[PDB]
Order: C-alpha cells, then structure tokens, then sequence
C-alpha cells in the first residue's frame, strides 16, 4: 500500500499516535517528530511524503490531551511542556532582538517553529511570536540582499554543490 | 464600421464553420454536474455548494484538504501558508460548514443593494413626510448624536476583528461567512453614520463630525469596558476562531443585543423616533443571519464533531468564560447610560426584564450549545451593580 | 420638507475618523514596513453603495448567460481545443481569485489608515466576486459543453499535473506567505498590473476568436473590478514610501516578486493562448513585450519612481529566457498529457506555418519533434507510446525547479538550458535560474515544496491517475487525452498497458 | 424564535373578503351579463409577489439585451426584411398591448368577486409591461440596428397606411368599445388564445431563423405572461355561464369576435411571416389551420361546451375565405408601399420557387404580376412607376371594409371576391363579407371609420406623405421603400413628380 | 441533439452568409433615436418618455392625439373607445403629464420587488429576534387587528376607485401613472393583511380572519363615514379626473394621512410596536410617490394649463368642496376611537396638534395649488368635535 493519501507509513503512524495516552509522553513524541522530520533542518528526508499528514495527526492527539489535562488558565496560559508562554515568547524575542546576524536569527525562529509550535504553545503566543520573529528575520536577510554572489553565497548556506551547468 | 473589425467565431460563418467540423456528435461525458464530488448538505447539491467548496487549494494535511504535499512559498522562518497551527480548534474536515442561507456573492451584494435602495427611498419619503417634527430634541441632540453614534465605534472595531479571520479561515466556506459576518459590522457602522449625516441634513445645527462620539467612545465612561473588550477581541486575539466565536457567541450576543435591541430600539419610539429603529431593524436582520452561520460552524460542525466534539466544547467554554467576564464589565459600563435619560423614561424593573431577555436569548441560542453552566441571575445581578 | 437622503461619499468623508488610538493596535504580521497612519484611498465607497454596483453587474452577466447565451447554444459552439483552455485558464485563475481574498485581508490588517483598510476591504468583496465567477464558468461549460470532465472536477484533478504546482507559487503561496507588502508586490503591483489585468482582456479576444462568448460575458465583469486593485497596490507603496525600511527592501521585495510571477506566467500564458487555440489573435512574443517592457516595466513602474520604486533588476534576465519558453514548456506538458485534467493536441499543418513564420527555427527543433512523437502513435491508444519515453530513450530528464516548481529540460530547451544542483542536509535541490537560486540559498525553509517525481517516485502512472480521480464518469476513459477528436480515447487500462512508472531524475547525482 | 415570514397565497388567501356589499356596488359599464360575485381566479398572487416575479423576468431579458446581444452586434446582423418586419410587428402589437391595458381595466370594474378583479388587475400590469417591452424592441433595434427609420416614429408615421386602420379594430378598439364580455372574447377568448398566443411564439421562430435573437429575447420574456390572460377569458366565460343572458348572447359575441380578429390576422399575419423574411419557418397555410382549426377552434373552444359555447357559426366560411387571403393582400400592400412606415421587397427566385411549391398556381398569378412591375421598373426611382398605377390602368378597384377596415380588390383577388356597397343617409359604404356586413347594418353607429381614401381624397400623393411626416432624416428621402437595397432610395421629389391623386373608388357608382 | 435541429440566422454559417451579404454599408438614416419627436420635460429625453409617450392611438380631435380618423369600432350607442367626454377636465394636451420618478413597467416592479424581499427578510429577523415580546397586548388584539385591519378596506376601496380610470385615461402616460397609483393602493391592503397573518403565525392565539376587521369596517361605527366616502369616490364618480383627483388630494390627503400618520404610525411605539410601523413606512412612501405625479397632473398640466388654467382650478376647486365634507365626516367618526385607547394614551393637546399637521400639509401640497382658499381653525374644530 503506497498511496499518495493512504499508505503503510501513514497507517503504521496512526498505530503509534493511538498508543500515546499521557499528554507527557504525546507532546514529547510531537517535538521529537519535529526534530526529525521538519523544516529544511530535519534530522532526516524519510518521510519527506508523509510527515506533514502525520505531524497533524499527532498534534491532534495532543490537542485533546490538553485540553483534558490542563485546567482553563493553563490551556490558555501554559505550553504542553508545563512552561509560562509568555515567558518562553518573551525569551526567545529577547534572543531574536539580540541576534547578530541573519544565520543566528534564522536559526531561532526555525527552532522556535519545531518546539512551541501548537498544541505545544497556545496559538495566541505562537502568532505573536511570529509576527515579531519574523519581522526581524526579513530585516536581517533582506539587507543588501543580492551583494554576496552565489559562489560564496553557496559557500555561506553550506550546500555540497553537485552540478553546474550554463 | 457597421459590422466593426472584430470577426467573431460563434456568428463569422467562416470561422464557425470550422469550429462545428472539430465538434464531437455529443459530449465527450454525461456528467455535466460541476462539484459532482462534494457531498451535498441538503437533499441535492446547492449552487451555493459547488461554486465554493474545495475552492480553497488545501493538502490533506489540513483536514478535509484534497490536494498533497507542502505549500510552494512560506513565510520567512517556515510558516505554511494555512495551518493547524492558526487555530486550537480541530475537527474530522474544515470544508463541512454552510452558510444556512447558502450566500455566496452573488446572492450577498443582490440583497445589500435592494436595501441601500430600499433606504434611500425611506430617507426620501421620511425627509418628505416631514416625520422629524416628532422627535424629542434631547433625544435627538444626546442619545443619538452622541451615544448611539460613539456605538458606531463599537461595530467598527467588531468589523475589524475580521481581518486576520479573512487571513487565516481554513477553508472557501469559512472564509466566505467570515467576510460577510464583518462586511456587515462595517456596513452597520456606516449606517450609524449615514443616520447622522441625515439629520445634519434635515435639522439645522445638527453636526454630522464623528468628534463628539468619538470623544464619548475613547473618553466616556458609558462605553468604557465596551471599547476596553473591543480592543481585546480585535488586537489581542491570534486565533481566526476565537475571534469569530468571542465577537459573535459572546460579546455580540450579549453587550451588542442589549445596546441595539434592549436600549435604542426600545427606547426610541418613546420619544418619536422612528428613524434609529429603522437602521437598528438592518443590524438586528444582519445579526440573525450572522447568527444562523456561527451556529453552524461553532456548534454543528466543530462543537458536534464526531471526533472532536468534546475537544471543542472545552475550548468554546474557555473562550466563553474568558469573554464573559469583559462582556459583563462592558454591560455594567452601559447601564450608566440609563441615570441620563429624562426621569420616568424607564425604571430597574424593565432594565431588568430586558436583560434577561438578552442573557435567556443567549443561553438559548449559545451557552447551552456547549454545555456551558451560565447562570442568568448571577450575570444580571452583576451588571446591575453598574446602575447608578 | 423636500425629499433628502445621503450618498456613500457624504459618509465616507468621515472614514478616515473611525480608527482610534490604543497601545495594542497595530498589525498581526511581520513586516519590515510601515504603513503611514494617515494613508488615503482613491474610491469612496461604503458597504451599501459597493453591493449596488456589484450587484447591477451580476444581473447583467448572469442574464446574458441564463438567457440570450444558453439560447445560442454558446457553451457548445467552441473549438474543441479552447473547450479544454479555459478548464486550466478558469479554474487556475479561480485559485489566484480565492488567495486574493486572504491576502487582501492580511493587506486589510496591515494598513492602520480606516481608509486603507477600507480599499484592501473591497477587494477582499471583489475577489469573493471574482472567485464564484471563475467558478461559474467552468461551472457553465461543464453544465452545457462538449466536454464537462475537467470543468466539473478540476478542484480535485488539477491536483495530479505538475503545472498546477507553479500556479499555487504565483497564484496561492505567492499572494499569501511573506511581508504583507511582498504579498502585495506578488498580487498587486506585479500580479495584477502586469499580468492578470492584461491577461483577463486578453483571454476575452481569444475566447471571441475561438467562439466562446461564455468566457467574455464573465471576464470582462471581472475587468470592471480591477482599476480598485491597482489602485490598492500604488497605494502600498505610496503608504511606506517615507519610511526609512523603503529604501532599504522595497526595490528587493520588487524584483522578488517581479521574477516569481514571470516565471510562470511567461511559458504558461504563451503556451495556453498558441498552443490552446485554433484561431490565433497575436504572437505570444510581440504580447509578452508590450505588457511587460512597454506598459509594465516602462509606462506602470516609471510612475512609482517617485516614491523609490526602480525597474526590476532581473528585468533583462527575464526577456532573454522569454523567447521559446512557452514552446519548451508545451513538449514537457503534453509529454506528461496523462497527468493533466484536459485534452491536448499536436499543432496542425495550418499551425505550424504560423508557428515558423513567427518564431523562425520553431520547425527545425519543435516541429519535427511533434511530427516524430506522431508517427509513434501519440495519439492512438493501441501504440502503447507516450512522449514521456521519447524523453527517456533520448536521455532528456525533466526537472522541477524547486522554489518555482516550474518543469524544465535543460539538455532540450531551445531558450534556458542552466541547471544547478545542490545537496543540503540529506536532500537533493534543482533550480533552473540565478534568482530562485539565491531565493532558495537564502530562505531555504520557504520553499520546501516536494515535486511530482518525489511523491510518485516508484509509482505506476495509471495507479496515480486513479488514485486521484483522473478519470470520467464511466469510470475507465481517461480524463486527459493526447488528442482532441471525439473517437480513439484512451482509458486507464491504455496507460496501464504501458508500465510507465516514475522515477526522480535528481538521483541519478553522485 | 424561529424565523418566520408569510408568502402571497398566505395573504390571497382571504382577499375575495376584502369586497363588501353595498347599494352602488356594481359596474360602471353597460353590460348584457351578469359575472357571479364568487368567481375565483386560478393564481394566487399579491401585488409583491407579483412585481417580484416580473422583476426577475425583466434582469435577465435587459441582461442579455445589453450586454451579450449588444456585443454579438445582434442588433445589426439580421436580415433587411426582418429589420422592416419587426417595424410592424413590434409597434403593431404595442398597441395591442396598450389598449388590452384599458380593456382588463374594463373587466376590472366588471368583475364583482374581489378574485376575478385581481385576475385581471394581475394583466393590466402585464399589458403594461408588453407596452414597454414591445417599445424597447424598437428602440433596441432604432438604436443598434441597420434602419432606424420606422421603428422610431412608428407611433407617428403609422398614420399614414391603410394596414393601421385594420390593426386598431382588432387590437385597439375590438379591446375596448363594445360589452364588457364582447370585448373579454375579442381580447382574451379569441385574440390571445386563437391569435396573439400562438404569433408571438411563431414571432421569435421566423426572427431566429432571420438572425434576430432581440425579438426572441422580449417575446419569449412576454410569453412567459400570457398564461394568467387565458385564465381571465376562461374565466370570464365560467363567471357569466350560470346567468341566463348567456344562453342567449354568448355564441353570437363570440362569432363576432372571432370574425373580427381573424378576419386581419388571416392575411396580415400570413402577409408578415411570408413576404417579411428571407428565411421561412412554415407555410401560413398550415400554420393557419392548426392554429384555428385545431389547437382553439378544437382542443381550446372544446372545453368550453360544458358552458354552452360552440364553435363560431363562421368557422368554415373563414376557412374558406383564408386560403389566399395574404398572398392577395401583400399586392396591395406592395402596391400602396409609399403609405407605409417600413421597406417592402419583392420575392426573390428562392422565394417564388418556395410559394410555388406551398401555394400551386401562386405563380402564375402573383409571380407574373410581381415580374411585371419589376421589369417596368418599380423598384428604380427614375421608372416614374408605383403598383398603384397598374391598378387604374387594368381597372381593379381598391376598396376599405368598413367595418374591418381591410383592403381589398375584389376583381383581381384570387381569394373572396364578393362586394356589397349600400348608400345610407348621403353616405356610400363598402363590405367585403357577409359578417362585417350584418355588423355594419344591426350597428351603423359603431362604424363611422373614415378610409384613407376618403381623407386623402383630392390630395397628392407626396403631399400626405410630407405632412405626416413620412421621411427620414435628410428631410427629402422616404421612409418607406420599393426594395430593401442600401441605394437608390425614393425621394419625397420621385413621388411628387408621378401626380398621383387620390380618389374615393366608391363614386364610380354615381 | 447536441447541437439541436433548428438553425439559427446569427450563427448558423450559410444562413449568416446570405444576411451579411444583404446588409447595407452603413444605416439608412443617422437618426437612431427612438421617440426623438417627442418634446423631451427635461434636459434630454429620457427612457419613460421614449417607451411610453404616444404609445395611446388618439386622433387629433383627443388633445394631443398624432392620429386622425374617428375609431374602428365604438360603443353600441355610438360612444368612442375614448373621448373627451368621459372627464369634465380640458387641456391643450392630454399627453402633457410627466411622472417625476419616470416610472414605467420596468423600475415599477424592480422597486416594488426589492420592498418585497426587503419585507421578507424583516419578518424573518423580526420572528427570531424575538422582538414581538415588547408589543402591548391590548394594542395588538384590539386596535391592530380590529381597527388597522379595518382600514385594509379603506385602501381596497380606493384602490377599485381607480377602475374606471384605468379604461377611460386619455394618455399613455396618465394612464401608466393611474394604474401604480391603484396598484400601490391594493398592495397597502395586502400588506395590513400580511402583518395580520405575520400575528397569527408567531401569537398563538390570534386570528388572521378578516371577519373581524370587516365588520368593523362594514358595521361600525369609527369608519362609517369613511365607508360612505370610499363607497361614493369609487362607484359614484363616473368621471376618471373627479375620481383620482378626490382621492388622493382630498379625502387620501386628509383622512388617509391622519389615520395612517397621526394615529397609528403616532401611536404605535408607545405600545412596543415597531411592526405596525414598518408597513406605514411604505404606505406613507408610495402616498408620498403618488403625490409627485398627483401634482404634477392636476397642477403642473391642467392646473396651469396654458389654455384652461381658469376653467379646470374653478373645476378642481369646485371637487374640493364636494368632497372635503365627506372627508371632514369621515374624520370626525374615526375621533371616536381615541374613547377606546388606554386612559393617558393620548391628550386633545396632541390631536389638535395632528390634525394641524396634516392639514396644513395638505394646504401646502394640494389645496393652495388651485387658489381653495380653505380655514385651517374651521376644519380643524369641525374634526375635533367628534371627541369623547
Ligand atoms: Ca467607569
Ligand atoms: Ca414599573
Ligand atoms: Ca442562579
Ligand atoms: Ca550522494
Ligand atoms: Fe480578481
Ligand atoms: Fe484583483
Ligand atoms: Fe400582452
Ligand atoms: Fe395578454
């Protein structure tokens, strides 16, 4: 079973979502998915076809085990992990500001993403994070943008060039 | 020229003539339904249906999506284009709401106009009836220049909290509710403003400038926990739905239908006007057809959901106690509105009774949707503390 | 006493006053700019007012559609070949429609002006509009046309083809996903201005050519809403213009957006319009140059130089890949024609002398190719032969360009032939030119986007085809055809026959 | 607090109430019958519903009008005849239209159960709407099409011709002066059900086939009305039924209705259809027969017997008077064409061969006359010849019915040739048949209508036409045609220059 | 089939050919201006006049007519289809009227239609907003349904009163306006009937039946002087001016208009009745259409007649007096009904105040128009002693 929408991997995953019963355990698996299969910076390209229905599948299982864990303030207030979201949102923007160029900074709001991403940090936080962690990010990259030639630019990025062709 | 230059292939017989040789006998397949696929919500598949759902390109990574694989394009940092991640809500699909009034925009600008129409000819037939000899000077000059005016405000900001909604909807028909819930605020606001420009019109030293409800609605104290929860609902909120739902099943619902239904439409006539009520009657019909969507997104769709009915239900009841408490402080502000009006215009008892009526109404038609424990009295007994 | 009442522009003049001043109000999104607080809008309109003159629109257009046009058997009476154009061309504008909607309603979030928020806001309505419109079209052709499969399922079966990837970059991604004011420079001050405003009228006068007066009566509606768009674009930039952030990204944000939207439009347009037609109205190159260079690039932008706004470094890139990408793309489209929701079909005798006398050489490399692909059958379903293996036993690959998704076939094409490939991270990465290098180098976590070849690696074609829906009614006759003649259609069982199954060509790398 | 709402049959429901009893409560106009005060009527509308459901009409039939008709040019590419057609049938039936409105107003007043007074109240609003709209057909086609002239003073220069005259008994005053119930069967028992039904259907077929998709677009709209107008004349039929005066009455002002009304339409419209069109849809002969022998004088009429109607005693005599009715008419018309307001052409060889084959011996009777004037010249302005003038010289009389007021040629008809003149009180009069004639002498007083030949008489040709304006825009060229060609047009000088004087043709038996 | 077997000349190639090829260079005649001999009321003509003006087949010997000749077929008796004698008026033209709004078939029902769905949705909302609550119970069985109800036979009455005038108008353009003018009169009945059956739907107990309201109307004693005058304007008056003239710049402008206005509309807010109000609005705006093209027949045509200015005010003058004394009696009988309301309702202060009111509007629009001198005290106090 290979298919585009339904196949082995999805299933075997749907498996082992269904056996996370502890919101502990759940949101743990969910930032360890993170790490291992997202963003450019993924552990690992094997579920490049498969992650991002997974990801949501696994999300959904910490949702609802939230949401019965945490009492109303909490839910609203308090990451998965326990933490205030104010103050790991404050903390990261206070990084952010402090970055000293756009390889620190895409680094951050890249980690950001793959840690407090909801369920884990309540959506409200995250968005607010996002609107000023992404603001700064553009302003680092975007300055003098096409000054450094692609030569050193690949350098920079790190690729392994494997072709070229003109 | 008579014939122009311009040789057209339905009617040029030299060019139809070769477009009727390439056609097939018959059509090339007898399904000629487009949207054949969507599962209708009603006995047959509506116009409203297939012209709107799966208009909205989503992956099946977002619930109920057809498509597959990630978004081509991200915000810097690695946001996707629409996502999980917008909203705490879930459910089994995004794409199973409809507007019951199945509007799309079509239908929506066909019905607005017949009603810009309709009030042109009434402020015509109004102007010309000379009706504005009965309307209390105080009345007139106070109430509807400066507090049913600064009330513009409020509608304005409520509009306003559409915005990221219109952003981030999950799907065709969300988005397509969503923009007419707040095209209508806008649209209520901007009547409250035309009445005024009215009046600037027909009564001399009337001044139609929005200084002094203005000035009532950032200064005053009548409105003061109404523009407080305003500014929450519109600038502090992240979450598409919990705007959506707050501004709608809580605030609107409660602050919004006293104001409008239990205070200016009801207190009008008792000084003879029957200009206000006339757009008061736009805003309650544009509530109630707002009304009937929310209830089938936030309690049909999401708050009955086969698989996460129970999740969203304890959502909703957080929002709900979340936006209660400002919605009460907002009605409490209100009720100082009521030490101003002439002696003997109305007294507890009825102050009262309406906000009951209100606070039954949402119980009713909200609260009890999602099991939420309100209790009527304690919420009356305190916003009654709020008169002076 | 006399009859009085009120206009949209006697309430309007007071618009402006409605926003007021509190520490939380400010927008939702990143962005490098800002938008002056006092930034003004060029229409007066109100809700009211907008739904009437809207609203008078619909009643003429659906009227002529409902009555005059269903009587005249209009949704028939179209050459086969533009029958199955406007399946890509109203559905894949319906998408750009659809993402106008969220991105003016990001736009609408950002300007702090009531104003501006109120000219974004009617062009959040005008793409609602714009969206059911496009959908009615392919709504219309399914109901009354030669052929519905495609018109009536497209939502789903654009889904399967490779070309729809770039649409959703320029037309869905590009509107939505980034600084609000890129996202305008995507969808207004590019998007629109230089290509769909055009685009949109020029459709019309090929549909008329091609006797489709259903496409007219539709798009030329949708035209009258455009001048309140165009409007909005200058007006961003006119609302950041004095801040310091301008003259530091606008120019960059700019060309960004200028190469992304001309990426796609430039083969895409071009190819729809020659190869997706019988009658032609003008050459894609002479089209592509007055848009662009003349009205675009010269007339549109030399306005803005004012507020900062210069000519589009990548500008003379574009032109000079311009020229035969259209013609390199439809080998690669009908190639893949089992992928596609739509009939394709091998320019005629009549049309490939219009094709050599407008673009000299077409024939030696074009011409002779198609000539081959028929004489292996491409159009008979009893060959077992389809183009994607002329490309494979000649060794052409076909690639993905990673940040446009556009297909390209460097050791083939007669335009572009530059292919860099780079490995990162444990992935592979393909791009086709210098600026989606840079984009991707720069912002790799943007465009992450997995191609054709990575989700279908290893699958049997017809497998994919059906698993997608791909086919007709009856269940067995494919959706895509490599021919448009009403007889010889070849089923999923044909394409089965042939054992087609993808591979991604970027693995063949060391 | 479920939303609630109340519907037009909700409220009809108690509207036959709504009249109440009192001494004076009966009708203004003199009567035979008596309509019973419980009389229901078969739709249940309210004046909001009404004005709703018409209002949708009127979106989509304008919808298409102004917008893809007038793109498609539909105004401009019909044929000549059918332009000049459409002069007469539009502002003809207008006026039928227009007096139907005063004549439902008529049955209004007579109608004493508050139900039957809406049922005619519903088609005096939809008479009114048939004005405007047979009104906008020739504005639409004085606007756009390729002959103003005519369909923008038909109002004014009908008064010219003689083929007026007879459409105003029929259509004007056969509506309006006489018993209400006369005018009930003239109006809605015959002349919609037999006549105007059928026509204005049959109208938008010859139009199609003639390249006119305008007319059908208001026609095909106006239609859509007629079915509450044949419920008022049923109706009227059911509500006098029970009343004694009926068994008596009843058949004898049905007769004379339906002479009436076919007594016209049996050439006129046969003239209109045949010798107005390049393209044909059906022999008039035909057409004629099902129309009034099958579909009303069977099927319709039948159904009333239960109310003691029986078919017009002067059924077969109209049968027999029909056959070539309107092939001896258009010579007359073709004849006088200086006195029209619209272009005539003469049978071209398709033509003659086609009413050859529908019509044997047509040819050697009309043909070789219409060669004969051709040859001479009629069609040229230098010629010096008008087909009147073939009719002094071979002595063939022109008479005016006096009750119709339909021309006729008793000597050289092929048709009817019978002729009654009487002397009365100084005063000549001249019949064409047995009906009109009885009409005429058991009511002297309903038919004083002074021809044209007694109001032209003594006076010159171009004299008339000057005076009631009867030219085009350059002030010198007529508006009326030998030939439907774009040069060589008759000036008022090539008809002043003949001398032609009228004569009253009844003094020749002094 | 799918391309059908009728051939069409616009597409149909060998047809097309065959019309293309007869079609002259250019247009015969420049002048595509439909009705360009009409004398145009305002800057250019316009499309009511076009579409309407000489659409009525008069001879010369009808003031105005284009025709000549007597009619086709007369009246047995030997009366005309149409005449000068069916209407004591004269004027140089009969096709002189001009209705101010332009209104022919077209915009008629576009506007009416709108009214009609506007209405709808009113209902609809009203309904769910549950606004009947507020609506005194008294107000709404008793004078709701017994005496406005009543008052649907005032309007139905005059709505037939226009019967005549329908067959005898003498001008397309009198006649269009005569039959909105009644057509607008019936859809005021309906409309009281509506709101009656809208009761009957949301009030448990109440009855929609019109027997009621009709014997009130038929057998009491509030509109028994407006009965005898409805019952005389309509089947008394023969002539088609006398009768639309009577109506609505007399009795309509007086007794209507108080009725209407200073009663009901006057009245019902005090009793939470925003309903009643809502269908006035409309009466009062079509009384306020009709007025338009009322005035501008009788004063701004015949009154000012260039030829009969004297003769037709001495006629007008001459209707005034006949029937303001029936309207004077119908006003008084109806000052009976003020016994019924609620003791404090309403003072004599207020109906004197009224009764000015419309009296001095209808001095304003109607009667200083024809020089009738009338006594504003003198009607006033005549009205006034039907009191208590
Ligand atoms: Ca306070
Ligand atoms: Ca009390
Ligand atoms: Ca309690
Ligand atoms: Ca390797
Ligand atoms: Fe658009
Ligand atoms: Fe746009
Ligand atoms: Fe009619
Ligand atoms: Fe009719």
């Amino acid at each position: 079973k290979l298919g585009i929408h339904s196949n082995d991997t999805r299933d075997a995953w749907v498996n082992k979502i269904a056996q996370l019963n502890t919101l502990e355990k759940a949101a743990e698996m969910l930032k360890q998915f993170r790490m291992d299969h997202t963003t450019p910076f993924r552990n690992s390209y094997e579920l490049d076809n498969d992650y991002l229905w997974i990801e949501a599948k696994l999300e959904e299982k910490v949702a609802v085990l939230k949401a019965r864990a945490f009492n109303e303030v909490d839910f609203r207030h308090k990451t998965a992990f326990g933490e205030d979201a104010k103050s790991v949102l404050d903390g990261t923007v206070a990084k952010m500001n402090a970055a000293k160029d756009k390889w620190e900074a895409e680094k951050i709001h890249i980690g950001f993403r793959q840690a407090y991403k909801p369920p884990i940090m309540p959506v409200n936080y995250f968005l607010d994070g996002e609107r000023q962690l992404g603001t700064r990010l553009m302003e680092l990259r975007n300055l003098n943008y096409y000054d450094t030639p692609l030569e050193e630019l690949r350098k920079q990025r790190g690729v392994r060039v494997v072709h070229l062709q003109s | 020229s008579m014939l122009g230059e311009r040789r057209r292939g339905l009617t040029d017989p030299e060019m139809a003539a070769v477009i009727l040789k390439a056609l097939p006998e018959a059509p090339l397949d007898g399904n000629n339904k487009m949207g054949y696929f969507v599962t209708p919500r009603w006995k047959r598949l509506t116009e409203y249906e297939a012209l709107t759902v799966y208009a909205q390109p989503n992956a099946d990574w977002i619930a109920g999506g057809l498509d597959w694989g990630d978004w081509t394009q991200k915000f810097h940092g690695g946001r996707p284009s629409w996502g999980n991640e917008t909203t705490e809500l879930r459910t089994v699909d995004w794409f199973k709401h409809r507007d019951p009034l199945r509007r799309w925009h079509a239908p929506y600008v066909k019905d607005k106009a017949e009603e810009w129409r309709y009030t042109d000819r009434f402020l015509q037939g109004y102007s010309a009836d000379g009706q504005i000899r009965a309307m209390n000077p105080t009345w007139r000059d106070e109430f509807i220049n400066r507090y049913w005016g600064a009330f513009l405000f409020n509608e304005y900001g409520l509009f306003n909290a559409h915005s990221q909604g219109a952003r981030e909807a999950l799907s065709d028909v969300t988005r397509v509710s969503l923009a007419f819930w707040g095209f209508d605020k806008i649209d209520i606001a901007q009547m409250i403003q035309l009445e005024r420009g009215f009046l600037a019109k027909i009564v001399p030293g009337f001044d139609e400038s929005t200084a002094v409800p203005k000035a009532e609605w950032t200064n005053g104290e009548v409105y003061k926990s109404a523009r407080l929860a305003v500014e929450g609902l519109w600038q502090e909120v992240f979450d598409w739905n919990e705007s959506a739902f707050s501004v709608h099943a809580v605030y609107d619902a409660l602050f919004g239908q006293f104001v409008r239904r239990e205070f200016f439409q009801r207190l009008a006539p008792r000084f003879g006007d029957n200009l206000t009520p006339f757009f008061i009657n736009q805003a309650q019909t544009y509530f109630q057809i707002a009304k009937q969507g929310v209830q089938d997104l936030y309690y049909n769709c999401l708050g009955d959901d086969p698989e996460f009915s129970d999740y969203n239900r304890t959502v909703m009841r957080n929002w709900t106690g979340k936006w209660l408490e400002p919605t009460i402080a907002a009605l409490r502000d209100f009720m100082g509105l009521f030490a101003k009006l002439p002696a003997g215009t109305t007294d507890k008892e009825e102050i009262t009774a309406s906000l009951y009526r209100v606070v039954d109404d949402w119980i009713e038609d909200y609260a009890s949707r999602i099991d939420f424990k309100a209790d009527r009295d304690q919420i009356v007994k305190a916003v009654l503390a709020g008169l002076k | 006493r006399a009859p009085t009442s009120v206009n949209a522009q006697e309430v309007h003049r007071w618009l402006q006053s409605f926003n007021w001043d509190f520490k939380n109000n400010r927008t939702k999104y990143a962005t490098k700019y800002k938008m002056a607080n006092e930034t003004k809008e060029q229409f007066k309109l109100i809700a009211k007012e907008y739904a009437r003159m809207e609203a008078v629109k619909d009643e003429r257009q659906f009227g002529s559609l409902q009555d005059a046009l269903t009587r005249l058997n209009a949704g028939v009476r179209v050459h086969p070949k533009w029958n199955e154009t406007m399946k890509v061309v109203s559905n894949f504008l319906e998408v750009g429609e659809y993402n106008a909607i969220a991105a003016t309603g990001m736009l609408w979030d950002s300007a702090q002006a009531a104003e501006q928020k109120n000219g974004y806001l009617a062009q959040v309505l005008d793409e609602i509009r714009h969206t059911h419109q496009c959908a009615y079209v392919n709504y219309y052709f399914a109901k009354n046309g030669q052929d519905p499969a495609g018109h009536n399922d497209a939502r789903r079966t654009r889904t399967i083809g490779p070309l729809w990837k770039g649409m959703k970059r320029v037309f869905s991604d590009g509107f939505i996903s980034g600084d609000a004011v890129e996202c305008s420079l995507n969808l207004q001050l590019v998007g629109e201005a230089c290509f769909t405003n055009p685009l949109i009228v020029a459709v019309t006068e090929w549909a008329a050519a091609n006797g489709d007066e259903i496409t007219p009566t539709v798009f030329l509606s949708i035209e009258t809403d455009e001048l309140r768009h165009m409007a909005n674009g200058y007006q961003t930039v006119v609302s950041i213009a004095n801040d310091p952030a301008s003259a530091k990204y606008l120019n960059t944000d700019l060309n960004n957006a200028f190469w992304t939207q001309q990426k796609y439009f430039t083969p895409v347009l071009g190819m729809l319009f020659e190869y997706g037609s019988k009658f032609k109205v003008e050459p894609w190159v002479k089209t592509w140059d007055r848009w662009v260079y003349e009205d675009w690039g010269g007339i549109w932008i030399g306005r803005l130089g004012k507020y900062g706004v210069e000519s589009p470094r990548s500008l003379k890139d574009a032109k000079q890949d311009a020229y035969w990408a259209h013609h390199d793309l439809y080998l690669l489209a009908y190639a893949l024609w089992p992928t596609g929701f739509f009939r394709l079909a091998l320019p005629d005798q009549e049309e490939m002398e219009w094709f050599e006398a407008n673009y000299p050489g077409w024939y030696d490399h074009y011409g002779k190719i198609y000539e081959e692909w028929r004489a292996r059958g491409c159009e008979d379903p009893s060959s077992g032969f389809i183009p994607l293996m002329w490309f494979i036993e000649n060794n052409h690959p076909i690639y993905i360009d990673r940040v446009s998704q556009v297909p390209f076939c460097p050791s083939l094409a007669k335009g572009a032939s530059t292919l860099r490939v780079h490995e990162y991270n444990g992935e592979m990465h393909t791009f086709s030119d210098q600026w989606g290098e840079r984009m991707w180098l720069a912002e790799p976590e943007r465009y992450e986007c997995q191609n054709i070849f990575e989700q279908y690696e290893g699958r049997e074609l017809s497998e994919v085809i059906a698993e997608l829906h791909g086919l007709r009614s009856d269940g067995k006759t494919l959706i895509a055809q490599p021919h448009v003649r009403g007889d010889k259609l070849w089923t999923l069982d044909d394409i089965k026959r042939l054992n087609c199954v993808f591979k991604n060509p970027v693995k063949a790398f060391n």
